C-alpha cells in the first residue's frame, strides 16, 4: 500500500501581470485579516475525521472476520477431500465438490489505502492544533 | 481651526456638544477637549460640564444640578438622560480599578437601592464599554475588562512591559517552530 497513490508536489507559477494585479488588489481592498488558520478549537473536524475512519476499520473488521470463514471453509474442505482421499484410495484396493472463492482482494487493498488517507491527515492535523496550543502557552505566559 | 481664528468658533462649539449630549451613545468626551477653541473658551458655556464628565464623577455633578436648573435645561438637554451617562462614567471608572468589586459600592456611589443594580449592569455590558459579569450568589461583580477615560504615561507603560515579554515569548517560538522543518 505505499505505492498505492504516489504524490506529485505542486509549485505555484504565474506571470508578472498577475503579480501586478496581486499588488493592485492588496492595496485597494478591504482589510481581510488572515486569522482562520490559527483557530484552536476543532474537535468535530477531528471527530468526523475519526468517525469516518471508524466505519472503514469496521469495514476492515468485516473483511477479515469473513477471511476467517473462508479459511474455515477451506480448512474443513481440504481435510474433507483428504478424508475423501483416504476414503476413496482404500476403496479401490479392496475391489481387486467445489472449492470456495475468497473475498475478492481488491477491496482489501482499497480499505488499507483509504485508511492510509486517514493516517496521513489526522496526524498532520495532530501537531497542527498542537502548534497553536503551544503558541498559546506563550500567550498566557506573562499573565499572572 | 488654529489659535487665531478660534474667535469665530463659538456657535458650533456650543452645537457639537449639545447635539452629542442629546446623543446617549457618544462615549468619547476626550476628543471634544483636544480642540484649539475649546481650551480657549471657559465660563458658564458647555465645555465647563465636560471637566465634570471626563475625569470627575457623580459627586461633582450632583452638586451642579442644585446650582443651575436654568442653564443645563435651557439648550437642547434633558437632565435624566445626562444622569444615566454619569451613572456609567463613575461605575466604568470604578470598574477599571478593582475588578473584584462588590454590590454595596454602587448603592453607595450611584445612589440607587438594592435591586436596581441588575438591570443596570446589562446597560453597561450591552453598549460595548465594559464587559462585566455577576457572581450574584456570592454578591460580587467580576468584570472582564474596562475602558479608559484619559490616558497617562503610566497607561502607555502597562502596554509596554506586557507587550515586550509577549514579543520576547513569541521570539522563542518563532525560533522553535521554523526550526522543525
Amino acid at each position: 500500500f505505499e505505492y498505492m497513490f504516489e504524490e506529485v508536489p505542486i509549485v505555484i507559477k504565474n506571470s508578472h501581470l498577475i503579480n501586478v494585479l496581486m499588488w493592485e488588489l492588496e492595496k485597494k481592498s478591504a482589510v481581510a485579516d488572515k486569522h482562520e488558520l490559527l483557530s484552536l478549537a476543532s474537535s468535530n473536524h477531528l471527530g468526523k475525521n475519526l468517525q469516518l475512519l471508524m466505519d472503514r476499520v469496521d469495514e476492515m473488521s468485516q473483511d477479515i472476520v469473513k477471511y476467517n470463514t473462508y479459511m474455515r471453509n477451506t480448512s474443513k474442505q481440504q481435510q474433507q477431500k483428504h478424508q475423501y482421499q483416504q476414503r476413496r484410495q482404500q476403496e479401490n484396493m479392496q475391489r481387486q465438490f467445489k472449492p470456495p472463492q475468497p473475498p475478492a482482494r481488491m477491496d482489501s487493498l482499497l480499505i488499507a489505502g483509504q485508511i492510509n488517507t486517514y493516517c496521513q491527515n489526522i496526524k498532520e492535523f495532530t501537531a497542527q492544533n498542537l502548534g497553536k496550543l503551544f503558541m498559546a502557552q506563550a500567550l498566557q505566559e506573562y499573565n499572572n | 481651526y488654529t489659535e487665531d481664528n478660534a474667535s469665530q468658533a463659538r456657535v458650533d462649539a456650543h452645537r457639537c456638544i449639545v447635539r452629542a449630549l442629546k446623543d446617549p451613545n457618544a462615549f468619547l468626551f476626550d476628543h471634544l477637549l483636544t480642540l484649539k477653541p475649546v481650551k480657549f473658551l471657559e465660563g458658564e458655556l458647555i465645555h465647563d460640564l465636560l471637566t465634570i464628565f471626563v475625569s470627575a464623577k457623580l459627586a461633582s455633578y450632583v452638586k451642579f444640578y442644585q446650582n443651575n436648573k436654568d442653564f443645563i435645561d435651557s439648550l437642547g438637554l434633558l437632565h435624566e438622560q445626562n444622569m444615566a451617562k454619569m451613572r456609567l462614567l463613575t461605575f466604568m471608572g470604578m470598574a477599571v480599578e478593582n475588578k473584584e468589586i462588590s454590590f454595596d459600592t454602587m448603592q453607595q456611589e450611584l445612589q440607587i437601592g438594592a435591586d436596581d443594580v441588575e438591570a443596570f449592569v446589562i446597560d453597561a455590558v450591552r453598549t460595548k464599554m465594559v464587559y462585566c459579569k455577576i457572581d450574584q450568589t456570592q454578591r460580587k461583580v467580576v468584570v472582564s475588562h474596562s475602558t479608559h477615560r484619559t490616558f497617562g504615561k503610566q497607561q502607555w507603560q502597562q502596554l509596554y512591559d506586557t507587550l515586550n515579554a509577549w514579543k520576547q515569548n513569541l521570539n522563542k517560538v518563532k525560533n522553535s517552530l521554523l526550526s522543525l522543518s
